[PDB]
């Protein structure tokens, strides 16, 4: 199947028509999606098939082909890139400075940027072009906006 | 069966349209991967 680095859309045909479940990162002969996408489930591209290799609910995050290959990181400073890929519409890139999710853990960038559910998996740039993150687990705040981590592997 | 298609290459736009907000927030993340607003 396709295996050309860039940015796909995450389909299905179980439901009406065909429907976007999702985005996700091909790089290094390694897919890079949210778990929340596929479920850990095996993926089609072309008449290729792609098996899941690694993944982990509680970071929501799962690899196929191979293991997890993004290692940039928010440099904490800097203004990002959503790159979103939203549902039946054309990928396009979007500036934002982010903010700060603290955890009991450390914190992690955030992204304020609402986009429909099926745009989840879409990556998140530094400056260089590097993914720093995937787009699509965060939470909902008081007035209904949505607000993303940059969860990256 | 799921499957994926191609939809572009992944650069910085120069010039992109700039929106959102910077947001601080308290969160937690449960065992089920979820994010929730401490309070
Ligand atoms: C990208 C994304 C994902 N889920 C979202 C949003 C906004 N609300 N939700 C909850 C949901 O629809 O299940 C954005």
């Amino acid at each position: 199947g396709e295996t050309t680095d860039g940015v796909y859309r995450v389909m299905t045909r179980r439901l009406l028509g065909s429907t976007q479940v999702g985005v996700g990162v091909m790089q290094e002969g390694v897919f890079h999606t949210m778990w929340h996408v596929t479920k850990g489930a095996a993926l089609r591209s072309g008449e290729g098939r792609l098996d899941p290799y690694w993944g982990d609910v509680k970071q929501d995050l799962v690899s196929y082909c191979g293991p997890w290959k993004l290692d940039a990181a928010w440099d904490g400073l800097s203004e990002v890139q959503l790159l979103a890929v939203p549902p039946g519409e054309r990928a396009k890139n979007i500036q934002t400075l982010p903010g700060i999710f603290k955890t009991k853990d450390g914190d992690i960038g955030a992204v304020a940027l609402d986009y429909p559910a099926g745009t989840s998996g879409s990556p998140i740039l530094d400056k260089c072009g590097r993914v720093i993150g995937l787009y699509g687990n965060g939470v909902v705040i008081k007035n209904g906006s949505y607000v993303s981590a940059i969860t990256q592997g | 069966d799921m499957y994926i298609e191609r939809a572009g290459d992944i650069t910085w736009e120069k010039d992109a349209e700039v929106t959102g907000n910077s947001p601080r927030l308290d969160v937690a993340l449960d065992e089920s991967g979820d994010f929730s607003l401490v309070e």
